[PDB]
């Protein structure tokens, strides 16, 4: 059954779950003081797709975006309730909602197939959820198991082992937004199985000056790829 | 290959999950009901706990009441036991407004029994694992002790143990005659039958001393036992 | 998993009612009911579906209305469950008809409860069998027996032993008379087919009749009298 | 617990196959041969059923709508039944005829969501609907157990159906008037059934056709199948 | 199975009945799509069998509504039931936000729709891949590809059914960006023949533009076929 | 084995294998110990640390002005009970004018544990909660799956938490009479004896008579760990 | 309208009239307003026809539905019981005032039903706009203990005094007599131009049909 | 929660309903024969065991009688079901069902119980004999739901032999009286164990009459 | 009042092996605009079933439907015609069913029992189905009284087809013309066992 322990005190369907977050490609994301920037790699599978129609890094909302990995139908599902849930806290409260409250949300969401007060299975997928609030820049992450976890600095994707130890080597506090970028940048350069060029990574960040969803364009891009060294 | 639902009869007509219910219930702590002179006395012997010393001291309490003048305890699991006991209430407080009197005891034990039976029915629910007993205590019509089964089975008794040793309790209650005896007498009795202690058992009575109502005992009365 | 469920098998019987038939018979508790002309008799074992018990509350006899009387034997969670059942299809009959159902009736609706047990496969058959006694709109003794399969049947004579009262009947073969010859009959029916000398307080029996339609149980002094009137 | 019990009737294969429509068609393979063929004059539809029995192939769904059942009568008549109520329903809600295809995938839809939905089993037949309605003319379709359906001159369904489908492409031709429509229905009942002569005791024949501008359906008695077999025996 | 889940988890991570459902889209017939400036070209795979079956009662090339059109490659009946479904959506966007619901908006209904089954107890997965083309709500022209998973993604040419791999290669090799029509639809020919016998009761190739969906006259099938007769010798 | 595929099942020792599965899922969470005084209570518990770039996961939660919770097992099921006592405490508030009886929510609490266990399509709260507060007295309340409850002088429950009971059971005389001094540190050795307890990875929370339930704050912990240390 | 009834030895007599009104205009001239419930249970009704025909017919097979799964006579207390509760269903409308007669192992039972769901059990009782009349005669003569026959003839006096003094009765005379054993519905028992010539009328069109 | 218990085996076939039809093979005889001018159902049967109380012929409806072999209770389910089915469409038309019609409705009610969750098929057959103004009709329900329209049939033990004994002394053109005689001599192949339905309103053979032919 | 919007009548009567239905043309609006002059109001059940619907007209084209759905149904499922009673029973239990949110319709059913005997068959309604069979005539409508009237003094029994199309002609014609919001052309429909003569009378077109 789906709602069954193992004799050692865990589910077998988050478990199983646990092992489709690991698939699809790889992103990551940063948390500096000035802003939260999320990255992601394209593993563009034909040169007949049309690369700008499969999306890594959706707005949950105008101060929060998000990088999933896993499942992305199940991604999707997961980041249209957010919208949702999301627009509507902003109508009943007039303000945006906390990036750990949207979180929250779509945790609930992602066990509601218990059925311990519909889906049917566990949502097997991962998110990076990133943004601004009145507290300021902040990341999270989220995976099936339900539990959400707030990183300073954080990776996801088939190549997650090695953006994360790349990450908690070269991350420091006190480096800059630009230096967030090249970060972020020379760690999927490392962490990616292709040539790092535009069109082949997608750039986004939330910025404390704005508060704002910002999507990366070509120019944006290759303004960080001439400072790699 | 019959075991595995409650809803089938074995080929010997046998209902295993519940047969199994009842080992659990003679697994768990034991308990008693006595019905003595001028009353009737509740005691609940939780040996389970000897080994829990940071429990706050007599705070686990199997002995409920209904309209103050039910006892009603139990030997089983306490989610069980907790779900009999609000059915127990409800039952009573719908008697009373339909009726404006107390519910009578034999009504009330069918109602239980009914409501216990009817998880051992479907493949979707878990039956009860709790042996109950109710009890009660007038002036005019003295004692009356029922124990009902994990099975829906109820019986009227003059005494009855359920759960751990229960034979041993049997035996040594079965020695002398309790009718003509009263209850702070038995108090002492019950002691060395546990035996053969403040804060391992609850003690409770509805006898003449308490009006005919529930109350637990208090300490002055039963440390000198 | 064939016979776990109530379905099938592959020779057509379904032995989930067999069953809770033996479970019936497990309790090894024997009722026997006996009809006369003008009256009808119930009598049971005092004793329990298998010291300080109470022996008085121990009965496998129980009253549907006040003039329609059953003996249920079987698991006693389900003696009761049906017994409940039956008091309820009695007042609704009641209600909705207004007058007051005949042993009959209620016994085939109570098999077609039954039924729908034995056909829904989520719901487990209850292993109770029942005799029901009554007096009917003709001034005529009632009394039906049924089991756990949903099968009722009406007799002269049944038991819940059928060579004993065929003797019994044929060698049988005033109104205060007939429910004496009756009770009389039942009585050394049961001490027949039990095989063992009776106790006047381990025994139960109820008689209906036209002098008295509703359904009473008579006291353990008549019983003992009539134990005493049966081997003088 | 029950899922113990349960079979998951509506569940992938892995192959991609669906056991319960799979083994339904088997089911349906293992019925009684029903043929149905497109004439100029009209539709026909043939079938073949102890000597104490008193219609079992062919049933009327409305005045331009009949049907060849293969398979379950039981669950051929509960589709029937259903397809009666939505021929009558369109009428009602529109206050015109049902057009033959739009009943055929209202009834296929109704066979398709017992595989998709819930926990039941299929439908274990098969139909040869035929009609006609002014937008097609006359309409013949085969529908499976899986609401798949398709529309053919003519088909054929049940024991034998390769062999009746061989005889019917030979001789089928687009220019037949209702009698030689009628002898070929009788010559593939009897060349799927390996005999050199059909018998008109176990023989259901019908046919739909528009005449004066109104639909009517003829089914045929014992007598007038036994003029047909003569006529078809000289030749 | 009322509420029984159906699509679980492996021990692996994987949906099983989603991979069965793509199995029955790998069972299902080719189909071809090929975008241009501002019209497509849908070519689908046909088999009847002569003489018996009517040919014009088959219909894989479906118009949803005035501006979008569909092609499938799967179980038939599980296509129908997710068409009409769609409709149904386009004339419930149509009468709530007073527009024609643009090529996106549908893809991304029936791949919610997919998920969705996908995602509930006491459903089965539909066991269809669906190639959608339309156009936007700048009339700009666009083919969608929806999985039985419930993913989608837009293409600019995308073949669908068994042996879409051959017909994905060669459409790489052969796809120029910007055709004419006539040429449009000889690569569509061209590439959905690579893998189906060479014959004009093989094929079905119809064209959307701004004004309507057309399916094209037989006499060009049976014209291009003998091109590709010459072509090949 | 064929008797721990549902919680409906009993084995024919008598068991229910599947809620003691949901209990087995107790003993890998964080250990938190809470002891009282005569007017206190102080709970303190271990914050799980999942990488280098991670921030502590939280371990208590506040449920009313004087009562909170710490929980260890599955997280999710742990938030969907907290915010079923937290709406069970203001639902009392606002339908009567005073605060709710602590073993009454409790009950409550230990009805929606039991209720779980009933049916097939249910599967029991994978999470064990020890709820503190002070309701005319400091009170500490353990839950189980299984529905049962009890009520404690001193508690503890997680990982490796039998050091921790050791050092409470040999302490417990001194809990009654200690100040609130006394029994934080004693809280704090008993969760050190559990391992090093830094600002970061301990929570540390009291509640008591005319003192609402507080979070102590980072300074007053590094103080109270420099006494323990 | 005029329904009566009355309770002669060992039977039940039931009467009325034979008019239907649509208001002030005889809509109806041979109406029959005694209903058949079972062999042994008649019903006599006015109100709204509509619910008078309804309720009898629903009454009338579901007490068949009951006497063929209990096998036993039905009751007249069992009919009036369904018809109470029916009525009273309704708060008041359903508007049917029902005299109800039989007999059963009870003997000769008469009722009258009020539209709001009460029933009363009578020995005679009359019901409709004539209703004054038919008590008023029924009143003046009738006696307990009575034949067969002379409650026909108080029953057909009654009647013709609510026909005769009534504006909304009249017609002929319908009786039932019911027994325990049967009943005999005496239909009719008691009963107190130009051709134009071929052509004349136009017409604009004709149309032939041949079946 | 609800699901088939009746499911198609590998080869097509339903085996519960395979099991249903063993099951009703197993069970009492019983038959029906229709005659020129009539149709009769007939059946057979501790010295305890009331006779009156267990009628396997039962009357469905004035002109409709119906008869069973299988299980009793199915039986008394289904008798139920088809004596409110009449009482409905007797509501409904004003005038009294016709026999062909609530054999369809029967059979439709039958053949749920093949397809819906969690319920076995019924373990039944019935013979409905009935007389409407288009003639009279002698209908078997299987347990399948499917209904057959018969001139006589025996749908019990040894039903085989029972036909071949009908077919090889039923004529199309026969009396009551002679239908009656070729029923009990098909039963036999005493008085007491012999229960008559006969199609005037259905009427069911007191036991003189059974015992005068 | 609902019933003076539309107005319309319709008139049955019985003869010797023959039965005759009649009816008005109009449909009007808002009691005294007259917006159609064909809008019949006789309608084909089968060759042995017709039924005449008078009132609201929407109502009517309502219940039309629900009793064509009925009786094509019954009939497919039978392979046999309703019954003229059958389906008179029928209409009387739909009206009932909407007792209290009614079809403000007063329908007449007319047609032939088959016994081969064809005994005609008459019967009238109101709108909550309470139904009166009537042996020689039937009508219904706001034209009730004046209908009645004319099949009062004019009726005769065992008349033939063509005595019965006369009658039955001049009485709807008759009662039409002291009528305001019913006229506008009638409709005769005589039904002998074997053909059925349909009529256009020329009336009065006020």
């Amino acid at each position: 059954g789906v709602n069954t322990f193992s004799p050692e005190g865990r589910l077998f369907q988050v478990e199983y779950a646990l092992g489709a977050i690991k698939l699809g490609s790889t992103a990551v994301g940063i948390c500096v003081n000035d802003g939260v920037i999320l990255a992601s790699e394209r593993r563009i599978s034909s040169t007949l797709i049309e690369k700008d129609s499969v999306e890594k890094l959706l707005s949950i909302d105008d101060h929060i975006g998000c990088a999933m990995s896993g499942l992305m139908a199940d991604a999707r599902t997961l980041i249209d309730y957010a919208r949702v849930e999301c627009n509507h806290y902003k109508f009943i409260y007039n303000e945006n909602i906390n990036i750990k409250s949207c979180v929250e949300l779509i945790s609930e969401l992602a066990l509601d197939f218990s059925n311990l007060s519909i889906m049917s299975r566990p949502f097997g997928v991962a998110l990076l959820i990133g943004g601004v609030d009145k507290n300021g820049p902040c990341l999270w992450y989220t995976e099936p198991s339900g539990t959400n976890t707030r990183f300073s600095a954080a990776s996801i994707g088939s190549a997650q082992e090695g953006a994360e130890l790349l990450l908690q080597e070269n991350y420091k506090k006190d480096m800059t937004f630009e230096q967030a970028e090249i970060l972020a940048l020379t760690v999927l350069r490392q962490v990616m199985e292709d040539k790092l060029s535009t069109s082949n990574v997608e750039i986004c960040a939330i910025k404390k000056s704005d508060q704002t969803f910002y999507k990366y364009n070509t120019d944006d891009i290759s303004r960080i790829i001439d400072v790699l060294p | 290959g019959y075991d595995l639902s409650v809803s089938t009869f074995s080929p010997d007509g046998r209902l295993y999950q519940v047969e199994y219910i009842y080992k659990s219930i003679n697994n768990n702590n034991t308990a008693l009901c006595l019905e003595c002179k001028d009353g009737i006395i509740c005691c609940c012997i939780n040996s389970n706990m000897d080994k829990n010393k940071m429990i706050k001291k007599n705070s686990y309490n199997r002995i409920y009441h209904v309209n103050n003048n039910i006892i009603i305890t139990y030997s089983g699991f306490d989610g069980d036991a907790r779900n009999i006991i609000d059915r127990a209430r409800s039952e009573a407080n719908t008697y009373y407004y339909n009726f404006h009197t107390n519910i009578p005891l034999h009504i009330l034990v069918n109602r239980i029994s009914l409501y216990i039976h009817a998880y051992t029915l479907y493949w979707h629910m878990r039956p009860f694992a709790a042996s109950i007993i109710i009890s009660s205590f007038n002036e005019k019509d003295k004692g009356d002790i029922y124990c009902i089964e994990p099975n829906g089975a109820c019986y009227k008794y003059s005494g009855i143990v359920i759960g751990k040793n229960k034979e041993m309790f049997k035996t040594e209650i079965e020695k002398k005659d309790y009718k003509d005896i009263n209850v702070r007498d038995a108090i002492e009795d019950i002691y060395k039958f546990i035996l053969t202690l403040q804060n391992l058992v609850n003690f409770s009575w509805i006898c003449k001393e308490s009006s005919y109502e529930f109350q637990n005992i208090h300490e002055e009365i039963l440390t000198p036992a | 998993y064939d016979r776990h469920l109530t379905i099938f098998s592959p020779d057509g019987n379904l032995y989930q009612i067999e069953y809770a038939i033996k479970a019936v018979k497990n309790t090894n508790i024997t009722s026997v009911g006996v009809k006369g002309e003008n009256c009808a008799v119930i009598i049971s074992q005092k004793k329990m579906a298998t010291k300080l018990l109470d022996y008085n509350n121990i009965t496998n006899i129980y009253n549907i209305t006040d003039e329609i009387g059953c003996s249920m034997v079987g698991m006693p969670g389900d003696c009761l469950s049906m017994v409940y059942k039956a008091r309820s299809e009695a007042s609704e009959f009641l209600y909705s008809n207004g007058y007051n159902v005949n042993a009959e009736t209620l016994c085939r609706n109570i098999c077609d409860k039954i039924q729908v047990y034995t056909q829904h496969a989520y719901m487990r058959l209850h292993a109770c069998s029942g005799m029901i006694i009554g007096i009917d709109e003709n001034n005529k003794p009632e009394l039906f027996k049924f089991d756990p399969s949903g099968f009722c049947a009406g007799y002269r004579a049944c038991v819940i032993s059928i060579s004993v009262l065929e003797r019994l009947l044929e060698k049988r073969k005033t109104i205060d008379e007939d429910i004496r010859n009756t009770t009389i009959l039942a009585i050394e029916a049961l001490q027949t087919i039990l095989a063992f000398d009776l106790k006047a307080s381990e025994i139960e029996v109820a008689i209906v009749s036209t002098k008295n339609r509703n359904f009473t149980q008579i006291s353990e002094k008549e019983i003992d009298n009539y134990l005493t009137y049966i081997a003088e | 617990m029950a899922r113990r019990y349960d079979s998951r009737t509506t569940t992938f294969s892995p192959e991609g196959r669906l056991y319960q429509v799979e083994y339904a068609l088997e089911a349906i393979n293992n019925a009684s041969i029903t043929i149905g063929l497109i004439t100029k004059d009209g539709v026909i539809l043939g079938a073949d059923k102890s000597k104490l029995i008193d219609y079992e192939k062919i049933y009327k769904i409305d005045k331009h709508i009949f049907c060849g059942v293969a398979g379950l009568n039981a669950d051929a008549n509960i589709l029937i039944n259903q397809s009666r109520l939505y021929a009558q329903r369109y009428l009602y809600n529109y206050n015109e005829v049902q057009p033959v295809s739009q009943l055929v995938v209202q009834i296929c839809d109704i066979k398709q969501s017992y595989t998709q939905y819930g926990g039941l089993r299929p439908y274990g037949v098969s139909f040869l609907i035929g009609g006609y309605d002014t937008k097609d003319g006359y309409q013949l379709y085969h529908t499976d157990p899986s609401g798949n359906y398709s529309g053919w001159f003519a088909t054929a369904i049940g024991t034998n159906n390769l062999t009746a489908s061989s005889v019917l492409k030979q001789e089928w031709k687009n220019d037949m008037t209702l009698e030689e429509g009628l002898l070929l229905a009788l010559k593939t009942l009897a060349k799927s059934t390996d005999t050199e002569i059909p018998k008109s005791e176990k023989i259901e024949l019908a046919y739909l056709t528009n005449k004066d501008g109104e639909v009517y359906q003829k089914y045929l008695t014992e007598k007038e199948i036994e003029e047909l077999i003569k006529l078809y025996t000289q030749k | 199975s009322y509420d029984r889940a159906i699509t679980v988890f492996s021990p692996d991570g994987h949906l099983l009945q989603v991979e069965h459902a793509l199995e029955a889209v790998k069972k299902g017939g080719c189909a071809v799509a090929i975008k241009s400036s501002n019209f497509a070209v849908l070519a689908v795979e046909k088999k009847n069998i002569p003489k018996l079956q009517n040919p014009k009662t088959t219909e894989k090339l479906i118009k949803l509504d005035e501006h979008n059109c569909l092609a499938f490659a799967g179980l038939n009946a599980d296509a129908r039931v997710l068409v009409n479904k769609t409709r149904l959506e386009c004339q419930r966007y149509y009468l709530n936000m007073d527009e024609p619901a643009p090529v996106d908006y549908i893809a991304k209904y029936v791949a919610k729709v997919q998920q969705k089954f996908t995602h509930r107890g006491g459903v089965r997965p539909f066991g269809i891949a669906t190639l959608i083309a339309g156009f936007k709500n700048n009339k700009e022209i666009c083919i969608y590809q929806t999985e039985p998973s419930g993913i989608y993604a837009a293409w600019k040419a995308q073949a669908i059914g068994k042996n879409a791999k051959i017909v994905q290669e060669f459409l790489e090799k052969n796809y120029q960006e910007n055709m004419e029509q006539k040429d449009c639809i000889f690569l569509a020919l061209k590439a959905i023949f690579e893998v189906v016998e060479l014959s004009s009761k093989n094929v079905e190739v119809a064209l959307l533009t701004e004004k309507d969906l057309t399916f094209i006259e037989e006499q060009e099938i049976n014209s291009m076929v003998e091109l590709i007769d010459q072509e090949r010798t | 084995n064929l008797y721990d595929t549902d919680n409906i099942i009993y084995s024919p020792e008598g068991r229910l294998y599947q809620v003691e599965y949901a209990s087995e899922a107790i003993k890998q969470g964080t250990c938190a110990v809470a002891i009282k005084s005569k007017d206190y209570v102080v709970v303190s518990g271990l914050k799980k640390c999942i990488s280098k770039l991670s921030f502590p996961q939280e371990k208590i939660f506040k449920i009313d002005d004087y009562i909170g919770i710490s929980m260890s097992g599955i997280t999710s099921d742990a938030k969907v009970l907290t915010k079923f006592m937290q709406n069970e405490c203001l639902s009392h508030k606002f339908l009567y004018n005073e605060n709710i009886n602590i073993e009454s929510l409790v009950r409550s609490v230990a009805d929606k544990y039991q209720k779980n266990t009933q049916k097939s399509s249910k599967r029991a709260f994978g999470v064990g909660l020890m709820i503190a507060a002070y309701h005319n007295e400091p009170c500490i309340f353990e839950t189980r799956p299984n529905g049962s409850y009890f009520e404690y002088d001193a508690l503890s429950f997680g990982a490796r938490s039998h050091a921790s009971k050791t050092y409470l059971e040999k302490n417990l005389h001194l809990f009654e009479e200690c100040s609130l001094e006394e029994l934080i540190l004693h809280c704090l050795k008993a969760l050190k004896c559990s391992l090093e307890l830094t600002i970061s990875n301990t929570a540390l929370a009291v509640v008591g008579k005319n003192h609402p339930w507080q979070e102590i704050s980072s300074l007053q912990l590094e103080e109270y760990l420099s006494k323990v240390k | 309208t005029t329904i009566c009834g009355l309770v002669c030895q060992n039977a039940v007599i039931l009467g009325a009239d034979t008019r239907a009104t649509e208001g002030p205009i005889v809509a109806d001239k041979n109406c029959s307003k005694l209903h058949y419930i079972s062999k042994n249970i008649w019903c006599a009704g006015a109100g709204v026809a509509g619910d008078l025909e309804h309720t009898t017919l629903w009454l009338q097979h579901n007490v068949e539905l009951h006497r063929l799964n209990t096998n036993t006579q039905p009751r007249v207390s069992m009919c009036v019981s369904r018809l109470t509760q029916e009525l009273f269903k309704y708060q008041g409308y359903k508007v049917c005032a029902i005299v109800l007669g039989g007999v059963d192992v009870n003997g000769p039972q008469l009722y009258g039903i009020h539209p709001h769901g009460s029933s009363c059990l009578l020995p005679f009782t009359a019901l409709g706009s004539g209703s004054l009349n038919a008590m008023a005669v029924l009143e003046a003569k009738y006696r307990d203990n009575m034949t067969i026959e002379e409650g026909k003839n108080l029953v057909c006096e009654a009647i013709c005094a609510g026909i005769f003094n009534d504006l909304g009765s009249g017609g002929n005379v319908d009786i039932c007599v019911i027994t325990k054993d049967s009943y005999q519905h005496i239909r009719p028992y008691k009963e107190p131009p130009t051709i134009y010539p071929k052509g004349t009328t136009p017409i604009l069109s004709e149309k032939i049909e041949y079946i | 929660y609800s699901f088939s218990l009746t499911t198609f085996s590998p080869t097509g076939k339903l085996v519960q309903i395979e099991y249903a039809l063993n099951r009703v093979s197993s069970s009492s005889p019983a038959l029906g024969i229709r005659a020129k001018n009539g149709v009769i159902i007939a059946t057979e049967k501790n010295e305890l065991i009331e006779e009156n109380s267990i009628f396997k012929i039962q009357q469905i409806s004035e002109h409709i009688g119906i008869v069973y072999a299988g299980m009793p209770g199915d039986f008394r389910v289904l008798l139920k079901r088809a004596r409110k089915e009449a009482i409905r469409y007797s509501l409904q038309y004003g005038s009294e069902i016709l026999v062909k019609e609530l054999v369809k409705i029967i059979a439709s009610i039958v053949q749920e119980f093949t397809q819906t969750g969690g319920v076995r098929p019924f373990g039944l057959s019935l013979l409905i004999c009935g007389v409407d103004v288009y003639g009279y009709h002698l209908y078997q329900i299987d347990p399948s739901g499917c209904y057959f329209n018969w001139m006589a049939t025996c749908v019990g033990k040894d039903y085989q032999n029972n036909m071949s004994f009908l077919e090889k002394r039923y004529n199309k053109d026969i009396e009551i009286e002679d239908a009656i005689h070729t029923a009990i001599l098909t039963l036999k192949e005493n008085e007491k164990n012999i229960e008559i339905g006969v199609a005037k309103p259905f009427k069911i053979l007191t036991q003189n009459e059974i015992k005068d032919y | 009042s609902i019933y003076n919007y539309n107005g319309g009548c319709v008139l049955g009567m019985s003869g010797s092996n023959c039965v005759a239905i009649a009816c008005d043309l109009r449909l009007g609006a808002n009691t005294f605009t007259t917006v159609s002059t064909k809008f019949s109001k006789i309608f084909k059940m089968n060759n042995n079933v017709y039924v005449g619907l008078s009132g609201l007209a929407t109502d009517i084209q309502t219940l039309y439907e629900i009793l064509r759905y009925r009786v094509n149904l019954y009939e497919v499922r039978q392979d046999a015609e309703m019954d003229v009673e059958c389906f008179a029973n029928m209409l009387s239990s739909i009206l009932y069913s909407n007792r209290f949110s009614p079809y403000f319709v007063n329908p007449i059913v007319v047609g032939f029992k088959l016994k081969v005997n064809y005994e005609p068959y008459l019967t009238a309604y109101d709108l909550i189905g309470a139904k009166c069979e009537t042996r020689d005539f039937v009508v219904n409508g706001v034209t009730s009284e004046q209908l009645f009237g004319m099949c009062e003094s004019l009726y005769v029994k065992d008349q033939d087809e063509n005595g019965l199309f006369e009658t039955i002609s001049q009485c709807l014609l008759s009662a039409l013309d002291r009528d305001c919001i019913s006229g506008w052309g009638a409709e005769v429909l005589v039904l002998t066992p074997e053909k059925i003569i349909k009529k256009k009378l020329k009336a009065r077109m006020d």
